[PDB]
């Protein structure tokens, strides 16, 4: 589908280390919130597409 | 939830 | 609303550097995909919620 | 310019 990652992928993603790399705590606490948005967005599109399917079922029948 | 990447023990799973 | 970040926030996010941090190019390439996902999800939700509004307007009327 | 990438934010110099 059109989405690259799941929330689980954001949590499981590994990175190499380098000298003068990004502060891991800061990246991780930022990715905490990214993960929460992946969960919210996944739930939102599911809720919405399911509701649409129900409305079309109602509309297209007697 | 369980997917808190900043969990101190994340390394136990990922 | 329930979403924490916009794609814009992913793009603008900065991290300090630490002595043995995450590889920056890898974090940034990863976040570029996250940006794309936020763009995609935001567009999907806008379109789905408008479709729903329009189908309900149709269904609930003569 | 029409598709945001974080490498567009690397130092010019
Ligand atoms: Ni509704």
């Amino acid at each position: 589908g059109a989405i690259i990652f799941s929330a689980k992928d954001i949590f499981e993603q590994e990175f190499g280390r380098e000298v003068r790399g990004y502060n891991k705590v800061e990246v991780d606490e930022f990715l905490d919130d990214v993960i929460k948005d992946y969960e919210t967005y996944a739930a939102l599109v599911k809720s919405l597409r399911q509701e649409i399917a129900d409305l079309k079922e109602e509309l297209t029948r007697k | 939830t369980i997917l808190r990447r900043s969990r101190s023990d994340r390394k136990k799973l990922a």
